C-alpha cells in the first residue's frame, strides 16, 4: 500500500489564459498571493507521495529555479522532485509515451492535469481504488468528481455530462455541449452496447470535473500501443468504454466536498472567492503553508498578514485578503 | 541640605524625570553626603526628611510610596552581611541606576501594551500618566489604526492639556465632557485610565472623576484599563468609597454668601473598587487582580 509516485501535468493549459503566460509559466501564477503549484504540492504531501515528477518545456528554466528555491529540495522532505524536459508544446499522449520509454512507472502511479485545490482526504480514495481493483483484474484508472452549485448555469466552459452506475460507479459517456452560450446543438447520441450490463443508468451534468487520476501500470503501455489518442478525457475515456479492449473498467468517484480544477479566468475567480470564504476548511490563509506566510484571521472574513500598514478612517469589506509590507492611503474601500 | 527644595527645582523639566523617580534621586543625594556607614545617624535623618516632605505635601500620594521602596532596597543591601563598604557603594550607585530603570521599563511596556489596542478601535482615554500616553505614541509609531476620545477632567484643567498633547502627534480627537461620559459608551471600544496610585486591595487612587467612569463601564460591559509604571504601590487600604489622605477639604458645606467666593469644594481624589478594573498594565508582566497585593506582600515581607 505504501510507496507512491506522482506525475504532474504542467505546460498543459497555457494560452487558455489569454493575456498572460507570455514570459512566465502557467502554474507560477498566485491564487491567494501564493503559486498554484504550492497548493498541488500540499495536496501531494497530504496524500502521501514519495516521488514527484513534473513536465516542463516552455519557460522550464523559471520552473526549475523555483523548485531549487522550494521547500522540497531540502533533505527532510517526504518527496523528491525530478523534472521531465520535452519538446516545446505537445499533447498528453506524447508525454505518456516518453515516460514509458524512460520506464520509471511502478505499480500504481498518480497523474494530475492542471492545478487543483481540494480539502478531500485521499486516504479514503486509495482504499476504494484498491477495493475495486481486487474486485476484477482488468481495471485501469480512477476519476474524481464533486457536486456542483445546484445548477451549472454560470459554468459554460465545463459542460461535461456523465453517465454513471448506481452500483459500481462506472462511467459510460462523456459529452461537451455549447448549449447556453451558443444555441445551435441539442442532440446527444449514446451507445446502446451497455444497456442490460448496467441497468441502473444515471445521467448527470451537475458534476464538476477534477482531472485527478489514480492509474495502474497498464496506462503507459496502452498509450504506446494506441498512439492515436492525444487527449485523456474527451477521446481516451470514451475510447476505453467503447469496446477497445473487452472487459476493461474505469472508475468514477463521487465526493460531497469541494474539489475544483483551475482552467479559466472566471472559474479561477470563483475558486478564489471560495478560498476567501470558508469553503475549504483546512485550506485557509491563516494556517500558513509557504512558511514565509504570516496571515491572521479576522472576523467578517478579513485576512491580514504581519506588517500591514493602513491609514486612519478607512473601511474594509467582506472576504478580503491583504499581503505583507503593504501600505494603504485614506478614503479607501 | 534640603530635599523639598531639590524637588521644587524641577519646574520646566519633568516628562523624563518622573515625579517619584526625581524624589528617589533626591533621597540618594541626601544619603551620600553625611556617610551611609552609620545606620543610626543616617536612617533617622532620612526618616525626618520624609516626614518633613509629607508635612509639605498638599495633594500628592506617590512620593510617600517611592520612599518605602528606597528604604526597602537600602535594608536589603547588607542583608548578606557583606563588607560595610562594597554594599554602600552599590547603594549610592543605585540612585542613577533607579532613574535609568524608568527608561528601561518604558521601553518594555510600550512594546507589551500596544497588543491590547486591536485593529480599528475607538478609545475613550481618561487622566494623564506617562505610561498610557507612551503606549498611544508608540502604537502610532507601530502604524496602527485607533481613534481617540478626550475626557474633560477638572483638576487644573487636564482635558485641555491632554487634547493639545494629542494634537502634536497626529491622531484625530474631540472633546467629551465628564457629565456626558455616559452617553459615549456605545461608540467606544475600550476605556483607558492612568492612575496616581494602586491599592493594596486591588483598587485605584485617581483624579476628579474615575470611579464614575469605572461603574458606567461596568454597566455597559465595556473594558476598563489601568496603565502605569511599577513604583506607585502604597500599603494603603481605603476601606470606604470616600476616605483618603487629605490636606484640604473632605466635603465642606459653606454658609450663605452674596459676593460668591466659597463654592468649588468637592472630592478631588476618588477611589474605585477592585471589581471595576478589567485589566492592569505595568513592566512587572501582564497582571491585574490579586497581583498588586502579592507585589506588596513580597516587598514588605509581612
Amino acid at each position: 500500500e505504501d510507496r507512491l509516485q506522482a506525475v504532474v501535468l504542467t505546460d498543459s493549459y497555457e494560452t487558455r489564459f489569454m493575456p498572460l503566460t507570455a514570459v512566465k509559466p502557467r502554474c507560477l501564477l498566485p491564487l491567494a498571493n501564493v503559486p498554484l503549484i504550492e497548493y498541488t504540492l500540499e495536496f501531494l504531501a497530504k496524500a502521501g507521495v514519495h516521488e514527484v515528477f513534473l513536465i516542463c518545456s516552455s519557460h522550464a528554466n523559471q520552473i526549475n529555479d523555483y523548485i531549487e528555491n522550494s521547500k522540497w529540495n531540502l533533505p527532510w522532505s517526504p518527496f523528491k522532485i525530478t523534472t521531465i524536459m520535452s519538446p516545446e508544446a505537445r499533447c498528453t499522449g506524447d508525454v505518456m509515451r516518453d515516460l514509458d520509454n524512460r520506464g520509471i512507472i511502478t505499480g500504481d502511479f498518480i497523474l494530475v492535469s492542471g492545478d487543483v485545490l481540494t480539502n478531500i482526504d485521499f486516504s479514503k480514495m486509495l482504499e476504494f481504488h484498491k477495493k475495486m481493483h481486487l474486485q476484477d483484474k482488468d481495471h485501469i484508472s480512477t476519476m474524481c468528481l464533486s457536486k456542483a452549485s445546484t445548477y451549472p448555469k454560470t459554468r459554460t466552459i465545463e459542460p461535461a455530462a456523465f453517465v454513471l452506475d448506481k452500483s459500481t460507479s462506472r462511467c459510460i459517456y462523456y459529452q461537451d455541449l455549447p448549449l447556453p452560450s451558443s444555441r445551435e446543438k441539442t442532440s446527444i447520441q449514446i451507445d446502446p452496447e451497455l444497456l442490460d450490463n448496467v441497468d441502473e443508468f444515471v445521467i448527470r451534468n451537475d458534476l464538476i470535473d477534477c482531472r485527478i487520476d489514480i492509474c495502474t501500470s497498464h496506462v503507459p503501455l496502452i498509450f504506446q500501443e494506441n498512439f492515436d489518442y492525444q487527449s485523456l478525457r474527451t477521446d481516451f475515456v470514451k475510447g476505453v468504454i467503447s469496446s477497445d479492449i473487452l472487459g476493461k473498467h474505469i472508475y468514477a468517484y463521487l465526493t460531497d466536498e469541494y474539489a475544483v480544477r483551475v482552467e479559466s479566468w472566471q472559474t479561477y475567480d470563483t475558486i478564489s472567492q471560495d478560498f476567501l470564504g470558508r469553503w475549504c476548511y483546512p485550506l485557509v490563509l491563516d494556517s500558513n503553508i509557504q512558511d514565509d506566510q504570516t496571515y491572521s484571521y479576522e472576523s467578517r472574513h478579513i485576512y491580514k498578514e504581519k506588517d500591514v500598514v493602513l491609514a486612519q478612517s478607512c473601511k474594509i469589506g467582506k472576504c478580503t485578503a491583504i499581503g505583507s509590507g503593504t501600505k494603504i492611503g485614506e478614503g479607501t474601500k | 541640605f534640603n530635599i523639598t527644595e531639590t524637588y521644587l527645582r524641577f519646574l520646566e523639566e519633568d516628562t523624563e524625570m518622573t515625579m517619584p523617580i526625581a524624589a528617589i534621586e533626591a533621597l540618594v543625594t541626601l544619603l551620600r553626603i553625611k556617610t551611609p556607614e552609620t545606620a543610626a545617624e543616617m536612617i533617622n535623618t532620612i526618616k525626618s526628611s520624609t516626614e518633613e516632605l509629607i508635612k509639605s505635601i498638599p495633594n500628592s500620594v506617590s512620593l510617600r510610596a517611592g520612599c518605602d521602596i528606597f528604604m526597602r532596597f537600602v535594608l536589603r543591601n547588607l542583608h548578606l552581611y557583606g563588607d560595610w563598604e562594597n554594599c554602600k557603594q552599590h547603594l549610592i550607585e543605585n540612585g542613577q541606576l533607579f532613574v535609568s530603570r524608568a527608561k528601561k521599563s518604558r521601553n518594555k511596556i510600550a512594546e507589551i501594551g500596544v497588543d491590547f489596542i486591536a485593529d480599528d478601535d475607538i478609545i475613550l482615554v481618561h487622566g494623564y500618566s506617562r505610561a498610557v500616553f507612551s503606549l498611544l505614541n508608540h502604537a502610532a509609531n507601530k502604524f496602527i489604526r485607533f481613534r481617540c476620545v478626550v475626557t474633560e477632567s477638572r483638576p487644573s484643567k487636564q482635558g485641555n492639556q491632554l487634547y493639545t498633547l494629542l494634537e502634536q502627534k497626529g491622531i484625530p480627537v474631540t472633546l467629551i465632557v465628564d457629565s456626558a461620559v455616559g452617553a459615549v459608551i456605545d461608540k467606544v471600544d475600550k476605556v483607558f485610565v492612568g492612575a496616581e496610585g494602586v491599592a493594596e486591595s486591588g483598587g485605584i487612587i485617581n483624579l476628579v472623576g474615575t470611579y464614575s467612569v469605572g461603574v458606567l463601564a461596568h454597566n455597559a460591559r465595556k473594558p476598563f484599563y489601568v496603565v502605569t509604571e511599577s513604583h506607585k504601590f502604597v500599603r494603603m487600604f481605603p476601606l470606604s468609597s470616600d476616605d483618603l489622605p487629605m490636606a484640604g477639604p473632605p466635603l465642606d458645606f459653606t454658609r450663605r454668601t452674596d459676593d460668591l467666593e466659597d463654592a468649588l469644594r468637592g472630592p478631588t481624589i476618588d477611589y474605585t473598587a477592585q471589581e471595576y478594573i478589567t485589566a492592569l498594565i505595568t513592566d512587572l508582566g501582564v497582571l491585574t487582580p490579586s497581583a498588586v497585593s502579592e507585589e506588596l506582600i513580597k516587598m514588605w515581607y509581612d
